[PDB]
């Protein structure tokens, strides 16, 4: 299962 | 950073003339990820060639397996042609069934 | 034994095609089981190992959405990265992400990972305590300040200590047939003459999983550290791996040379000689 939590976190 | 591709050409199973097999071209250690890979049968590119999903190693360099179904023979020569930004001209590596 | 789940993202910006190409692959140990490619006709997560096919439509739909949002986020990360290094938009640049968890034989978390590379060089990484980052750069120090203010590490920890391990245990159980398996190499030596007095002995390991393996040639029990030709371990295309090692030996004395194969699926290393 991929980490959906960080899918909005930009560098 | 730029890294040149390592290339191996080989069969899935021990070559047997008349037996269907898979011809593989394994490209690895390269960066950036754009890469051109053809499989050649007597110098002409094979049409139905699939490849694996792009992944990369622990040093971040990419790898890919290009492969097609084939039936080897005494006379027929197989090879792999690779171009990459780090290569001045295409690189061709011939298939040796003992390697 | 010990096990790992890992996801690999690659994002490649394209100068006039506004969105980057985004590819993800997911692995349990050395078994690829999912993929996503933003360049497909209809991008969605797809199964790549048999034991993941039984997952329901909500598994695929949710993961597809996760990748779609991650692709857009990567797109914006790439701009921010170009801004941090004063690179022009017309360039093509690469952002790779690697994360996941390791579990021991009991299924307890051993270690979490979450790190990034920009154009192939380490950029920022979550530390082993899952509460801090190591920045490799002045640019990555900007990302660190932002992720410190956002308490990003605590979000990575939530996943790595929670659902990451939880789904890995579920996969190991669903693909127990092929994941608790270690397939030992089936091995043989071949003989290839060079001249009247020289010959190559080649030690073959075929059909083994996982990829980690050591082949070592010995003459009279002495390791041939130099004088051994070794190819990189390579995929057979059927989720097993191949590798060989070779020595050039004097004709007549081939039985003095012995090949040792060590692999996770071999409780005792195999010793091989021609024929």
């Amino acid at each position: 299962h991929p980490n959906g939590y960080k899918s909005l976190s930009t560098l | 950073i730029q890294r040149t591709p390592k290339i191996q050409v080989y069969s899935r199973h021990p070559a047997e003339n008349g037996k269907s097999n898979f011809l593989n071209c394994y490209v690895s250690g390269f960066h950036p990820s754009d890469i051109e890979v053809d499989l050649l049968k007597n110098g002409e590119r094979i049409e139905k060639v699939e490849h694996s999903d792009l992944s990369f190693s622990k040093d971040w360099s990419f790898y890919l397996l290009y492969y097609t179904e084939f039936t080897p023979t005494e006379k027929d020569e197989y090879a792999c042609r690779v171009n990459h930004v780090t290569l001045s001209q295409p690189k061709i590596v011939k298939w040796d069934r003992d390697m | 034994g010990s096990h790992s789940m890992r996801y690999f993202y690659t994002s490649v910006s394209r100068p006039g095609r506004g969105e980057p190409r985004f590819i993800s692959v997911g692995y349990v140990d050395d078994t690829q089981f999912v993929r996503f490619d933003s360049d497909a006709a209809s991008p969605r997560e797809e199964p790549r190992a048999p034991w993941i096919e039984q997952e329901g439509p909500e598994y695929w739909d949710r993961n597809t959405q996760i990748y779609k949002a991650q692709a857009q986020t990567d797109r914006e990360s790439l701009r921010n990265l170009r801004g941090y290094y004063n690179q022009s938009e017309a360039g093509s640049h690469t952002l790779q992400s690697m994360y996941g968890c390791d579990v021991g034989p009991d299924g307890r978390l051993l270690r979490g990972h979450d790190q990034y590379a920009y154009d192939g060089k380490d950029y920022i990484a979550l530390n082993e305590d899952l509460r801090s980052w190591t920045a490799a750069d002045t640019a990555a120090q900007i990302t660190q300040r932002k992720w410190e203010a956002a308490r990003e590490a605590e979000q990575r920890r939530a996943y790595l200590e929670g659902e990451c391990v939880e789904w890995l245990r579920r996969y190991l159980e669903n693909g127990k047939d092929k994941l608790e398996r270690a397939d030992p190499p089936k091995t043989h030596v071949t003989h290839h003459p060079i001249s009247d007095h020289e010959a190559t002995l080649r030690c073959w390991a075929l059909g083994f999983y996982p990829a980690e393996i050591t082949l070592t040639w010995q003459r009279d029990g002495e390791d041939q550290t130099q004088d051994t030709e070794l190819v990189e371990t390579r995929p057979a295309g059927d989720r097993t791996f191949q590798k060989w090692a070779a020595v050039v030996v004097p004709s007549g004395e081939e039985q003095r040379y012995t090949c040792h194969v060590q692999h996770e699926g071999l409780p005792k290393p195999l010793t091989l000689r021609w024929e």
